[PDB]
């Protein structure tokens, strides 16, 4: 695992912290403040923009921030991430980034695109965070808005687990509460 | 709508980030700072490690 320091079970990091608890704390704090500076970004958005989001979030913690995952650690084998992520994003473009859809269709397509990017798992760390920012922003460009406020941890996971298996029903139910306006 | 969209982003993004992080099981304080205030705080946190 080339992301780790040679001797240890800790991720190589720009603050050179060698304790697990401390690195986690500083990463939560610094990501939190970086998120508070991320701008909405363009309507036209692909893999580059997702990467851009992850660079901004993690630039203080990791020298590889904004780069696609380089090990396998269901999730896409690392060397195919760019190919399938560009394919996925080309398709989103063809549907005009979901802009102009009635609620129920929007929910249905958001669930689909969330599930596919999630399974792709494009970053070594921070995929879910960068992902949800990308769709918060996409939703706003399409006339909608996302709120994750009411959602139990265990339901979110289960719903992503069955989505990766081809049943998007629980992720759809979650998204019809998360989407509004 | 492009300025309406950006302003809606700015007003929700931190609330989102807190609730998105709580999805993965971690409760952090809400960030109430503006971008420029948060940029200054980042340089302070870098000094502290």
């Amino acid at each position: 695992d080339p992301y780790l320091y040679p001797g240890l079970d800790i991720m190589r990091n720009r603050l050179n912290i060698h304790q697990q608890q401390r690195l986690e704390q500083a990463a939560y704090e610094m990501t939190a403040l970086r998120a508070a500076t991320i701008e909405l970004g363009p309507l036209v958005r692909g893999l580059p923009h997702l990467r851009t989001i992850h660079r901004q979030l993690y630039q203080d913690i990791f020298d590889w921030a904004g780069q696609l995952r380089e090990v396998d650690i269901p999730f896409c084998h690392f060397a195919y991430i760019e190919k399938e992520g560009n394919a996925l994003m080309q398709d989103l473009e063809e549907e005009g980034y979901l802009v102009g859809l009635e609620k129920a269709k929007f929910v249905e397509r958001l669930a689909h695109y969330y599930c596919e990017i999630n399974v792709l798992h494009p970053f070594r760390v921070g995929s879910g965070l960068a992902q949800r920012i990308f769709f918060e922003q996409l939703a706003i460009h399409a006339g909608y808005q996302l709120s994750w406020q009411g959602i139990e941890k265990e339901a979110w996971n289960q719903a992503n687990q069955s989505g990766a298996m081809g049943d998007l029903t629980a992720l759809q139910m979650i998204f019809s509460k998360v989407v509004s306006e | 709508t492009d300025k309406q969209k950006s302003r809606l982003w700015e007003l929700q993004r931190n609330r989102n980030f807190q609730a998105s992080r709580r999805l993965g099981g971690v409760e952090m304080p809400l960030v109430t700072l503006t971008a420029a205030e948060a940029l200054a705080r980042l340089e302070e946190l870098r000094s502290h490690y």
